């Protein structure tokens, strides 16, 4: 940082929050960023004995390294890291009780992470010419 | 009326004009963690907030109801788009994109799931690229909240404070695929969205229904097709200008961002407390006085959440109204042509097409636009032969070459009077021009 | 930000007085002797003089006080050609 | 020249550039346009 | 509100307390002009608001579309016109 | 005085919030009615 | 009241949005009324 | 007891206001649905 003058040691935003500081002892300048906060989207089916967990917009590496270690299987979906659900986006369902967003569904038989395709085109094999 | 004839300007030349219309059918699904918003990380605040009981539960329940309403609305819109659509399995949009000299290439994306998410059309691609915060835009912005960047995105701050936009249950790619399927349903047999006839014939019949003789329509078919795809190109190019439909689309995102920022700003109001920071209060006071200050913050933040919730309910009511209008337009302007004059845009509406837009649908209304006019003397009726009255069907009776002839009301083209273009009456009305020599 | 600021649209008063040999007693009365109240904002011209082409900086000295007598502190801000000497002392301030 | 003006406790709109220098200021209660500037927290408010 | 009247209008009190009704962007006179223009578009050529035909012929055709033969309509045109403007007069008188 | 004035401020701000919510709800109905009126102008007056 | 923050700002913004919706609605109604209206310049309602 | 009962009065009046706003919003949708139902009675049952 080059914006600290001799008398200045704190960086503030428009709302009065501290977002950076120059250390008094070492003169080293830092930016201050908030620690991560967020929710877990849990998909539950009445017939199941466990939960499917979706950490929205978080990669599985980030979840495991910086939030919590778990023994459940995981994979990186479009919506974020998904726990305890099989990645089966090549499969499709027309009805969905656990809608996760962006055309993705959690389907319970275990939980499966599948695509939600509620509507089809009726197809005929007649010629278009 | 000079004698029995009035002066009327009847078009002698015409073009086809395209008009955009964006109708909002969806809005960002805002979810609030009331506990994280009101109390952040602070155990002393969560303890006091738990004494307020069902307030955060009520906020969560109302927002869940609102978001479920949005989801059901999106499902209904998709169902309306996909209703009655029958497509040939031989349809491959990579090669079949124009028919009868009308180019639908820009209005059609990839057909079938085998092409993937590329089902979005060139038109919809051009429209989506100019709006950053679509569903995928929100997903990417929230993905970047743990990338370690030095950029302080407002969306990341909002999400860290419990304010997050969730993706819709159906991705906009799916909606674009639905609109593509609806659009190609008019291109090719069985023409399930074009009244079971070729698109050009449907356009010709729609123009003829306005009072235009079939002769000029089927003699100027190439000119009509050129005018049609020129109107489509005019719409597409008008998106680059300060277009009103693009402004309306961006207004949804801008208003959502303004509401979210205003809600986040509530976390910096003191509401009469010594500070808006729970950190400062808890580092200044013991539990007895800290509780007094934290209670003022809890009350201010819960009031702000309630106000935002009421606003969101009111806004989603209008979103539902707009979605109902959009479904009605899909049914009665795109898939068919309901006899309602100014429902599908202004002017002499010929036909309408629909394309996917961020948080809504964009309708392209194509109209019959007269270019030049001829002022002619017209008769609204004639008393002919044995005092039998005749009235013109979607036209007028004109004196041409000192002879009574018929012309359409929307295009000057004198043609002989016949039962095709005449309503018969057993007794002619008064002020009907006398014409004993006719028929 | 709320702070001690000038009122925009109000008037600056040029209270600098330059004499040569004679001092007018009217200089040491109102409106030149002014009330302090909350405070004052000063916009001071640095009168740059040259002696043998050597730059010298001069501008008026300001005193802030109440009664200006040696049982009371007077703040004095006096330039000394690049050195701004600020004192707060029980000065025997002169009549003129 | 020694220009002196009184001070008082007033609310100002202070704009800082990218290097932390106060480049512009608005006395909020000084004028109607100043009130508009402070209301929108911008030196040049939008047309309206 | 500034006429100095002895009458205490509640609107003036509300406005003094910050509650005021602002006029619409278009005056009701403009809207009435628009409605007048839309109405006269039905009488006279080009009959842009009456499907391009005289108003009386439009009324007769609309009645015929209900299942009324044209023979009675075009011989009772005077009676139909009098019934129409009597209905309009009744609508006007109903506001009393 | 601040203790009393805060109670008056909170009451008056709650009243303003309630009026604002009611006004939004009423204007939604006004918009619905105006849409119906435009539809009637199009489909009863200008055409049948 | 200034220490309560953006409360009055939210009230004013919501009411401004409501009144702008009313204005846009009135413009749309007027447009619907005047859509497609063609009148003769010879038209003089004092005699016709 | 007045101090405690005042906190209960404020909480209960805020809850009543929130419920009132929700009820207004819901009845707007009920009116829209009833308008749709009347339109369908007119244009699907009584006629086509
Ligand atoms: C009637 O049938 C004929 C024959 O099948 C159709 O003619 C075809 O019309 C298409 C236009 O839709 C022509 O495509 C054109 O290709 C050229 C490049 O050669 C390109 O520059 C144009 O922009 C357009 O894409 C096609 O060549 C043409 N084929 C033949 C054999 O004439 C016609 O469209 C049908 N309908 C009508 C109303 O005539
Ligand atoms: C950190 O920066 C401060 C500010 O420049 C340094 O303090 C100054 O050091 C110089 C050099 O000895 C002195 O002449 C000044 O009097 C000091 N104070 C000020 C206000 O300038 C300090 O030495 C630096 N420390 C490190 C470890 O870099
Ligand atoms: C989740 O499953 C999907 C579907 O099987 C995977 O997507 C396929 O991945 C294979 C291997 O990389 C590709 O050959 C296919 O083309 C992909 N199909 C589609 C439609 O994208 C996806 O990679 C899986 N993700 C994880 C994290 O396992
Ligand atoms: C949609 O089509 C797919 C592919 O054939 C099929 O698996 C699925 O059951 C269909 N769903 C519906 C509701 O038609
Ligand atoms: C279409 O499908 C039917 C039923 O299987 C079959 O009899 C017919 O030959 C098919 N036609 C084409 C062109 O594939
Ligand atoms: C109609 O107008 C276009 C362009 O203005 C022109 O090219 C064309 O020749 C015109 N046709 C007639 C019949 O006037
Ligand atoms: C996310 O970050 C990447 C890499 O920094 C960047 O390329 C991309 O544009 C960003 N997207 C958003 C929505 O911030």
């Amino acid at each position: 940082a080059v914006y600290y003058n001799s008398w200045q040691n704190l960086l503030y935003d428009s709302n009065g929050n501290i977002i950076g500081f120059k250390d008094f002892v070492t003169n080293k300048t830092y930016n201050i960023f908030p620690c991560y906060a967020g929710r877990v989207s849990a998909a539950f089916h009445q017939n199941a004995s466990s939960l499917a967990l979706l950490y929205r917009n978080l990669k599985c590496s980030y979840v495991l390294n910086n939030i919590s270690l778990t023994t459940q299987p995981y994979f990186d979906s479009y919506l974020g890291c998904v726990f305890n659900a099989d990645n089966l986006t090549d499969y499709s369902v027309s009805s969905c009780a656990l809608r996760m967003g962006s055309g993705f569904c959690v389907d319970y038989n275990s939980y499966r992470f599948v695509t939600f395709e509620p509507f089809n085109v009726s197809f005929v094999n007649d010629s278009i010419e | 009326s000079v004698g029995g004839l009035y002066e009327i300007k009847i078009p002698t030349n015409f073009t086809i004009v395209g008009q955009e219309e964006f109708i909002q059918t969806n809005s960002p699904k805002v979810t609030i963690d009331c506990s994280l918003f009101v109390c952040s990380n602070y155990a002393a605040c969560h303890d006091l907030l738990s004494e307020y009981g069902t307030f955060c539960d009520n906020i969560n329940s109302i927002l869940d109801e609102v978001n479920g309403l949005l989801d059901t609305t999106q499902l209904h819109v998709a169902d309306t788009l996909m209703q009655g659509v029958t497509l040939s399995s031989n349809l491959n949009t990579n090669l079949h994109f124009d028919v009868d000299n009308i180019n639908f290439k820009s209005l059609v994306g990839c057909l079938g799931p085998h092409c993937g998410s590329s089902s979005r059309s060139f038109f919809e691609d051009l429209l989506f690229d100019k709006v950053k915060l679509s569903d995928v835009g929100f997903v990417e912005a929230y993905n970047n909240c743990t990338g370690g960047s030095e950029i302080r995105d407002l969306l990341c701050v909002q999400s860290f404070n419990g304010i997050k936009v969730l993706p819709p249950i159906l991705s906009e790619s799916q909606i674009s695929g639905y609109t593509t399927a609806a659009t190609v349903a008019a291109m090719f047999p069985p023409w399930s969205a074009a009244a079971g006839i070729p698109f050009s014939l449907n356009v010709q019949y729609r123009i003829n229904g306005l009072g235009v003789t079939m002769d000029v329509l089927n003699k100027n078919q190439k000119l009509i097709a050129t005018a049609f795809n020129n109107a489509l190109l005019s719409i597409q190019n008008g998106f680059s200008a300060p277009n009103s439909a693009l402004a309306k689309i961006q207004s949804v995102v801008n208003s959502n961002a303004q509401a979210l920022n205003s809600l986040l700003q509530q976390l910096f109001n003191k509401f009469g407390a010594i500070s808006s920071s729970l950190q400062e209060i808890l580092s200044r006071l013991d539990p007895p006085e800290a509780q007094v200050q934290i209670d003022r913050l809890i009350n201010g933040r819960l009031t702000a959440l309630n106000a935002y919730v009421s606003q969101q309910l009111s806004d989603i009511s209008l979103v539902k109204f707009g979605a109902a209008l959009a479904m009605e337009k899909v049914n009665e302007c795109v898939k068919s042509q309901s006899p309602r004059i100014n429902f599908c845009g202004n002017g002499n509406h010929i036909l309408s097409l629909v394309q996917n837009a961020p948080y809504g649908l964009l309708f392209m209304h194509f109209s019959y636009k007269p270019i030049s006019f001829k002022t002619v003397l017209v008769s609204p009726g004639l008393c002919i032969s044995g005092d039998v009255g005749i009235a013109p069907k979607q036209g007028y009776f004109i004196k041409h070459n000192d002879h009574w002839m018929f012309t359409g009301s929307s295009y000057y083209y004198p043609e002989p009077i016949s039962d095709k273009n005449v309503v018969f009456m057993n007794t002619c009305s008064v002020n009907f021009t006398k014409a004993p020599l006719v028929y | 930000f709320t702070g001690y600021f000038p009122k925009s649209g109000a008037n600056f008063r040029d209270l600098s007085l330059k004499g040569t040999t004679y001092l007018s007693t009217l200089w040491y009365q109102k409106p030149f002797l002014s009330d302090f109240n909350n405070g004052i904002f000063s916009r001071v011209k640095n009168t740059k003089l040259y002696v043998n082409k050597t730059l010298y900086s001069e501008f008026s000295t300001i005193v802030i006080g109440s009664v200006f007598i040696n049982n009371s502190y007077t703040i004095v801000v006096q330039p000394h050609n690049g050195v701004l000497e600020i004192t707060a002392c029980q000065y025997t301030m002169c009549e003129y | 020249q020694y220009w002196v003006t009184p001070l008082s406790k007033r609310q100002y709109l202070l704009k800082f550039d990218n290097r932390g220098v106060i480049t512009n200021a608005v006395d909020c209660s000084s004028s109607f346009f100043s009130e508009i500037q402070c209301k929108t927290k911008s030196l040049l408010p939008n047309t309206g």
